[PDB]
């Protein structure tokens, strides 16, 4: 391959032989795109004039009153679509187009990636096919209608546990037979190479913008940048530009569900076991017999039962640290931001905020410059948090 | 060397191999054991056995349901190895290949899984989600425990792949007749590959995917392949007759006798 | 007064004598604020770093294919909160603060102004009181929960028709007794002076940004700028900077409901009668006997039964032109933008888009540079458009 | 000059004026006519009559409900003028003031509304939502048709306002005792205003808002005001006895006799 498929022991290309030429094709189109100033200029224009780039960096004064912490939030919730997921799908769509592809295959759990894939395809003139577990379809009627209204075909998968896992399966099944006309738009920084590398690169703007932004407003790099970890895309996007800045701490937050000790959580990188699945070698929600299991969380969007290979790797060498936050903990942070800052955060992002809040509260006299990545909007979670 | 012996034998008979597939434990352990003996008795030359996995991403609905039905019966991978031992204790010469997914063999050590295969009498192992680029550890472990590592040759393999497949594989070369996933639901010219594989001294090729009729196996043999594998067409007969076990076995017999006759 | 309360024959200060000193106070604080570079710098920082200013200007290529029209959309739907309403409430909140006020009184129909007032108060540390007609409260549970979650007090008004009209009443009743500690945050460019002038001024950024933006991208001013008219705030904000540019057409769109001819509409400026109500002289939804009536529309947010005085005035002198769009017409434009541009527009804004679409379709060979003000997001309307 | 005559008369009796309020048409036309005669018979010196309006933004719940009850009976502004004429044809000297909102008088011409007031025998008109700054056209029209334009003097009026009110008003000066809206639900020192108004030769002051007890009217008189207006306390008796009309009138009598006695 032209690039390294592994991040230490993690990563790889574990797909049937039939899909290997599809992956080599994609990789090569990416290396070229990345060198093409015309691709770069087009990607840039779409981000600025269509998505709302650059997003703001907001100082939270009320929330940190009476402590020595200075908290700022990356305004990814202000991006068109309500989440960070939008940056990514635009680039991938431009890649599909570059390859001569006219069809898009998508995977979605909570619905967010589905909506983002659907909007990118409508804008760029691509036919979108989306796989959703029958359970999730029933559970997420609003996003399903949004998807269809945007011209996308929604297909319920009733196999297995009828959720994200099974949606991921049906998509590869489809792709193994249509790779010549269709391009698979993977939704996170995981899966077989070159997806983990491509998703990071197309999500890099985040930390890049945050750097200049904090440098302007404070004339210093932050002490730490925090982000939730479902599959790893928003987290790695924040991290990337700061990896070579050794003084900046990188903290990822995984869903703790009802509590790690109950086994009812979604924290594989820290409380799971390394396995091989979804074209990848990485930590996973697994039974003792190696049967792939489900991840649980109050937020539907942190359901991916595995995690990005670059995260497992940054953890092993000690570059980044990972922690977890329970359902009740994420609810508290949701409530607090609404009340003191007037911002309604996604229950996903709330996990990241909750940790920043703990960092403060636990050591209020500690001088600290923190940046939380507010990866999305919480209008979606009003009824959930209400019942 | 179970495969080597079978093939030399079939060649001495100017015959092709008919290899049926079933999921271990579908519709139940006892009934599965019964289906397998019926398969062999009716003429099966070798066997391809899949152990129940939660996410079979290379399988169509028919086989997806076979795994689900097995799960419903409570068949575990450990229960599978127990089944395999009994099958060998009953049939000593028939080649037995396992259809596997990556996590099940890596789960508790790649080495230990192959050691267990040897101890049970398994002959070959195909890991559906491990391409040549990632096979090193599986290849090595298999060879170390006298298990044949099965490699897949897609209908679009370039010279570099053909040469690699020929060099690393053993037992048989899995000649994929189609693109997509398993399913007799839709049908599938491999002359070029077959010749090149023979040129690079590859293991004898068995054509798989979409083979569901007598004419299909005769055609495979005529092309130059040493035989053919058929799964969905077999599993479909099980699905059809779940309420009548006796009916299942009887219909299972007629199909494989017809298919076997076509390889002569 | 320091400024003119009238726009020709329209406008005024028709409130009980008791509220007159409150209005003179507000006016004077506004004249001062407007001259204060420190107020200006604070207002600017809040818009940029908290609200997401400047918003994008998106070219809609797919939608205008095969015609000679070039359409661009002002991305007000990307503002924090999902609507233009946010710019306004921040300024008004800073004004209340400047006056020594610590309490906010708010009026809301569909819920948008309620949510915007609630968020501004949470950020700026003000106690918010919100009046909502019992009918609207029941009809808008999501916004009511959003409001409360943001620390605001929601109060159902059961008097009269229990809708916007009656909410407007209870607020003035309250204000007539609390003006010394509380400030009334009016939600549109209407009501007694100085509200129509203040709301415009705090909504001016829109057209100001649009000018520079179009000038950069096309090197020419647009041929026409279009905007929906519920009460008039988003429309006037777009218009303002272009008023002295005589070559630029200004078009306002009023809800036609089931059709003007059925009497089931919300177009007073064009199909109502001049009256005196809500501290103002302006066109109004009225019975023959002068009893104030209700405005109807598929979009709940275009319910205000009257209209801003500056609009009635711009219409009389011929500077601006006003038209209407029916329910079915607004639904079509909603569907079309989702499908061809991947943007979900509020049913409010959809009325503006629908007219721009007619302008094109009716005369496809006409060269035209158009700008529609996409005043808000349509996630809110998914279920409505679905049933 | 109905007000002028009444006041000179009351002064010759060293007496204050007791003015009750009701909404025309509440709870019904016929019953309303009956309530009004009972009011006068029990001692009312003058009358303050509100015509039903959809949005009374200067009124509390009690009076808000009076408008609603009238609307429920189907009382229209035209039906109101018919009622007013009958009341005058029955009572020739009693001053009659109308409580109005802006739209109802501007609706079909400011001029024509005042002309209709003259033709019916109305004495004064207070438009609750028109401040001095906006009264010119209403002031002029009223004067032209011999109708007295009533101006409101808030408890916080500065010299400039006092001078304006004194100069433009006629009939009586409405001395607001409180801030907020109408309502006897909550009570309400006007000596300073009262003296300054007298200094600028303003029309005699009538204190209104929150007056609900005998002691309250005696206090108004003692302060220097020529009388007091009471609405909620009156309307509340109507609300209370809707099912017993006879009970209404009887209780309505006792209250206004008590209130009148307090102005002596
Ligand atoms: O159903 P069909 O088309 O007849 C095919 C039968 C199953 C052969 S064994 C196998 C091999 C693979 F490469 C992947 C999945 C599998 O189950
Ligand atoms: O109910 P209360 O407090 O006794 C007051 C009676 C009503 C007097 S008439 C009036 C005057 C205004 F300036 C505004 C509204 C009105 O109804
Ligand atoms: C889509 C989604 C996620 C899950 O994220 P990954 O970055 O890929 O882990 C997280 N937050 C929000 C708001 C999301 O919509
Ligand atoms: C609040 C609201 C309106 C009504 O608007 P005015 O500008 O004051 O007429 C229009 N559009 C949207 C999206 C709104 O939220
Ligand atoms: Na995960
Ligand atoms: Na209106």
């Amino acid at each position: 391959t032209l690039l390294n498929p592994y991040f230490g022991e993690f990563g790889g290309m574990y797909v049937p032989q039939i899909l290997m030429p599809a992956l080599n094709q994609l990789e090569e189109a990416f290396v070229r795109a990345q060198k093409d100033p015309e691709f770069q200029a087009q990607f840039a224009d779409l981000l600025k004039n269509y998505a709302g780039r650059p997003t703001a960096l907001t100082k939270c004064q009320n929330i940190t009153a009476g402590t020595r912490t200075t908290l700022y939030l990356k305004r990814e919730d202000l991006l068109h679509g309500g989440a960070h997921k939008t940056n990514q799908v635009l680039g991938q769509a431009l890649l599909a187009k570059r390859m001569g592809k006219s069809e898009i295959i998508a995977e979605t759990g909570a619905g967010q990636h589905g909506v983002a894939s659907a909007l990118a395809s409508a804008l760029l003139g691509l036919k979108c096919r989306i796989y959703m577990g029958a359970k999730d379809v029933e559970r997420q009627s609003p996003n399903v209608f949004r998807m269809r209204l945007m011209g996308a075909e929604v297909i319920p998968v009733h196999s297995g546990s009828a959720t994200l896992k099974d949606a991921c399966n049906e998509a590869l099944r489809d792709w193994s037979g249509s790779y010549e006309t269709a391009h698979y738009m993977l939704g996170t920084a995981a899966g077989p190479h070159p997806y983990p590398t491509i998703v990071r690169e197309f999500q890099r703007m985040i930390g890049e913008e945050t750097k200049a932004q904090i440098l302007d407003k404070e004339g210093r790099l932050p002490d730490a940048v925090i982000a939730c970890v479902g599959g790893g895309s928003n987290a790695i996007g924040m991290f990337a530009d700061f990896i070579n800045d050794t003084s900046v701490g990188l903290i990822g937050v995984e869903p703790g569900g009802h509590g790690i000790e109950t086994g009812e959580h979604g924290a594989p990188l820290k409380h799971g076991r390394v396995g091989i699945y979804f074209g990848m070698k990485a930590p996973m929600m697994q039974t003792a017999d190696g049967q792939i299991e489900e991840s649980y969380s109050i937020s539907a969007g942190l359901d991916f039962p595995s995690v990005g290979p670059q995260h497992a790797y940054l953890n092993s060498i000690g570059r980044a640290d990972y922690v977890s936050i329970t359902d009740d903990e994420a609810l508290e942070a949701f409530k607090t931001l609404c009340r003191h800052e007037g911002i309604i955060p996604a229950l996903e992002s709330s996990h990241a905020l909750a940790h920043a809040l703990k960092m403060m509260r636990e050591q209020p006299e500690k001088e600290q410059l923190l940046v939380v990545n507010l990866s999305g909007r919480g209008d979606k979670d009003i009824f959930t948090v209400h019942d | 060397e179970r495969y080597e012996n079978l093939f030399a034998q079939l060649n001495d008979r100017r015959e092709g191999a008919f290899v049926p597939f079933v999921t271990l434990g579908d519709p139940g352990i006892e009934q599965s054991l019964k289906i397998i003996d019926t398969l062999i008795d009716a003429g099966a030359d070798a066997l391809e056995l899949g152990v129940p996995f939660s996410d079979p991403l290379a399988d169509g609905p028919t086989i997806q349901n076979a795994n689900l039905r097995a799960f419903a019966a409570g068949v575990t991978p450990a229960q599978c190895f127990e089944m395999l031992a009994l099958i060998r204790e009953k049939h000593p010469t028939i080649p037995i290949g396992l259809l596997m997914y990556a996590n099940l063999v890596f789960n508790n050590g790649i080495d230990a899984f192959y050691a267990r295969c040897e101890q049970v009498g398994v002959d070959s192992v195909l890991v559906a989600d491990v391409p040549v680029e990632e096979s090193a550890p599986f290849r090595q472990a298999a060879l170390r425990h006298n298990i044949a590592p099965i490699f897949i040759c897609p209908p679009n393999a370039d010279d570099d792949l053909l040469r690699q497949v020929a060099s690393y594989g053993r037992g048989y070369t899995y000649l994929l007749s189609r693109s997509g996933v398993t399913g007799a639901e839709n049908r599938g010219p491999l002359h070029h590959l077959i010749e090149k594989l023979k040129e690079y001294h590859a293991a004898p090729a068995l054509q798989g995917f979409g083979i569901s009729s007598p004419e299909q196996v005769s055609a495979a043999v005529r092309a130059g392949a040493a035989g053919a594998i058929s799964g969905s067409a077999i599993v479909k007969i099980i699905e059809k007759n779940l309420a009548s076990p006796k009916q299942m076995l009887a219909e299972l017999r007629s199909f494989v006798s017809a298919m076997k006759a076509a390889s002569r």
